[PDB]
């Protein structure tokens, strides 16, 4: 119902504020009456230095922090810096029968998208019987996955797909 | 008389409409700090003026609350402040019940919250019966009586509202073997082993036998009859269903959480 | 000589038009304030202080939350004295009132120490 | 407890084909087959019968009725009774059917007494006032129904010759 000061405040539209002060301030100071009502000292030069400069997306880390001691990843000759920032070579060495790498270069790690490359998928699969048909099946189980996820998801697929088409 | 949290809600709107007027005619003492595109002041003077009509309308609605102010001019506590000047040389007396007042609520609060004991293991009077039965018979709406027909078995047997009797049987101390039967009873001239129902109490009989064998406690076992009788209490209503409709099955009661919700949801 | 109740029930509305005053005051002296420091002098006329307001309405805030304050106080001690001994007075003698307050202090000031003195020596 | 009868007066196909349609539905619900339970209770002058299952013939004709008399007790005294009642012209007539119990309940299907009648539903409850169960149920059986009219404001305690009640009143109605 009192909307007189709203819509005063709202009206003070121009550029010089003093007679909010000059209305308002004395009778606070009078009423209230701390000398320093914040005595905390306050002086700060915020941002020195913050940055490692060696660090690849660290979404990544993340997953090559949760990643089983079964897997593991590294890097190879690498186009992978910034954008990329993989095309790893994990060797699935687990109980089971092993395997050859893959590269998985995946998109920035935001994952809008997903990883797979299938890069060594000329000669490795075709000569060998059993590599062949690690490939079949496995390519139609990630060809089901809703937008899958770079290390773990693509990587435990891989794996899963290796030790069931091995029957 | 529960004028007291009326009183302590209309205190803190009061010191809350204090409070918001102090806030509202400090930021009103501030321009705007640093905007770069438009004044969003106005949003937060407009966030403080609606504050402040919400603690005047909270403060008209406290209002209607605290009905009167009784006699009794502080109910018999006038004794030598009031009285003889002599009796009173007196806040020893108003200094003992604030004492004894904290003292019982802080002692309440550290057994409810030291309930879970780290007690490791236990290791290195067919008198106090009645008078527990009575003590718990004395809650109202759950009239009960003991027989105790055969040997120190307390036989006894409780009924609520209906006629959905319960022969809960005991053994001097923590009652078990629990049967509840509704619409007669008691055949020959004692109890019964009938269990007979319409498979419905069946469900309610083994709820019992599980809410038996879930309070067994160490010790104190009148606290544990007590929590047995006012959990059985709970099922006066039959007329609540969460998680579900009403008529899922056939029947639906399972409170142990002092909720009752449809069976076979749990 | 009215009950809490009752100044309670009179101050609110006072309380009430003493803020809308208070606000009234506010925009008026800042709206004058700003017509005589940012345009023309249009507001030739003498206005209020809005500072013998905002004492005003500062001081029937405090005086209400006293006697809301004195109530609460009055209703808590007798509430839980009313719950300790019945009522006798112009159901038992006066004497025996005074002598059972008087015990029931003693009795509690011993419990109190004995627990002081326990704890103390606990360690 | 004591759930009223209704009288739903069904069409389109026939009466005895909304009958066998509510059997269906009855038994797509998952109710057994538990005997048939054919209730009788014929109107006499302001006197009454009763053969609702159960060998006791129990007449609620006014004043709440006593329900007590044998299935033989009120029959004879009322065939020993010639000439004190001689409103015997006006007859009356009987439902039957089956009766099902899907879990702690019952349900009776109220036939062509004479001929002229519709298919009159009934059921009953497990301990007893207590109709969320109640309504909650018969919301899932079908649509218009639960008129309601029990003893309200009473506490009786789950008044047995309530059904009768219903059932008198129900036949008076139609």
């Amino acid at each position: 119902q009192p909307l007189l000061d709203a819509v005063l405040a709202n009206i003070r539209s121009p550029v010089f504020n003093h007679s909010l002060y000059r209305t308002f301030v004395p009778a606070m100071m009078a009423i209230h009456g701390p000398p320093i009502v914040s005595p905390v000292v306050c002086s700060r030069k915020r941002r020195f230095e913050e940055d490692e400069r060696q660090s690849i997306p660290n979404v990544l880390q993340g997953e090559v922090a949760r990643l089983d001691p079964k897997f593991l990843v590294n890097l190879d000759p690498s186009h992978c810096s910034n954008n990329g920032t993989v095309h790893l070579i994990c060797k699935l060495d687990d109980k089971d029968l092993p395997s050859v790498p893959p590269l998985e270069l995946s998109v920035p790690a935001d994952y809008p998208a997903q990883s797979p490359m299938w890069i060594d998928r000329q000669w490795q699969y075709d000569a060998n019987p059993f590599l062949q048909s690690v490939h079949r099946c496995m390519t139609s189980r990630l060809l089901q996955l809703p937008d899958k996820h770079s290390v773990t998801a693509l990587l435990n697929t891989w794996a899963q797909s290796i030790h069931q088409a091995c029957l | 008389g529960v004028n007291l949290e009326a009183f302590s809600q209309a205190i803190s709107a009061i010191q809350a409409l204090r409070s918001s007027v102090s806030r509202v005619f400090d930021c009103l003492k501030d321009g705007m700090r640093n905007k770069e595109t438009l004044e969003g002041r106005e949003k937060a003077f407009i966030a403080n003026f609606q504050d402040n009509l919400h603690s005047v309308n909270r403060d008209l609605n406290e209002l209607e609350r605290l009905s009167n102010l009784v006699g009794k001019p502080s109910e018999n506590h006038p004794l030598h402040n009031s009285g003889l000047l002599s009796l009173d040389p007196y806040s020893q007396l108003l200094q003992a019940y604030k004492w004894s007042n904290k003292l019982q609520y802080h002692a309440g609060l550290a057994s409810g919250l030291l309930n879970q004991q780290s007690l490791k293991r236990s290791a290195n009077p067919q008198y106090v019966d009645d008078v527990i039965s009575r003590i718990d018979r004395m809650f109202p709406e759950m009239s009960i009586h003991l027989s105790r027909p055969n040997g120190t078995s307390a036989m006894l047997l409780v009924t609520l509202g209906k006629v959905l009797k319960v022969i809960v049987v005991m053994r001097s101390l923590f009652i078990d073997r629990t049967i509840v039967k509704g619409y007669n009873t008691e055949d020959g001239k004692l109890d019964i082993w009938s269990k007979s129902s319409y498979q419905v109490f069946q469900k309610v009989t083994d709820h019992a036998t599980t809410a038996l064998l879930h309070y067994q406690l160490p010790q104190m076992p009148d606290v544990v009859v007590r929590s047995f009788m006012t959990w059985l209490r709970s099922y006066i209503k039959l007329f609540q269903a969460p998680c579900q409709r009403c008529g899922k099955f056939l029947q639906d009661g399972l409170p142990p959480t002092w909720r009752d919700f449809r069976t076979l949801e749990a | 000589d009215f009950d809490p109740v009752q100044r309670y029930k009179m101050l609110i509305p006072q309380l009430k038009e003493s803020l809308q005053t208070l606000m009234k005051v506010a925009a008026q002296n800042l709206i004058q304030n700003t017509n005589i420091d940012n345009g023309q002098k249009s507001s030739d006329a003498p206005l209020q202080r809005f500072d013998k307001c905002l004492e005003e309405f500062y001081a029937l805030c405090d005086q209400l939350e006293l006697c809301l304050r004195l109530a609460h106080e009055c209703l808590s001690q007798s509430c839980d004295s009313a719950k300790h001994s019945p009522t006798l007075v112009p159901s038992l003698p006066y004497p025996q009132y005074l002598a059972v307050i008087k015990a029931q202090i003693t009795c509690a000031k011993d419990i109190h120490t004995a627990l002081l003195d326990c704890a103390n020596k606990v360690t | 407890v004591t759930c009223v009868s209704q009288m739903p007066v069904a069409e389109g196909k026939s009466l005895q084909q909304t009958v066998e349609l509510l059997t269906k539905k009855l038994e797509m619900l998952g109710a057994e087959k538990q005997g048939t339970f054919c209730v009788d209770c014929e109107t006499y002058h302001g006197k009454l019968m009763y053969v609702m299952h159960y060998p006791l013939s129990c007449f609620a004709l006014f004043e709440n009725g006593p329900c007590l008399i044998a299935d033989t007790n009120f029959d004879v005294l009322m065939v020993k009774l010639k000439g004190f009642f001689q409103s015997a012209k006006a007859s009356k007539i009987e439902t039957r059917g089956t009766r099902y119990q899907y879990c702690d309940f019952l349900v009776k299907v109220g036939t062509v007494t004479m001929g002229p009648s519709a298919r009159g539903i009934s059921v009953e409850v497990e301990y007893g006032d207590c109709w969320s169960l109640l309504l909650e149920f018969l919301q899932s059986f079908l649509g218009s129904h639960a008129p309601g009219a029990p003893t309200v404001f009473g506490n009786a305690v789950y008044g047995p010759a309530d059904t009768m009640i219903q059932y008198m009143e129900l036949f008076n109605k139609i």
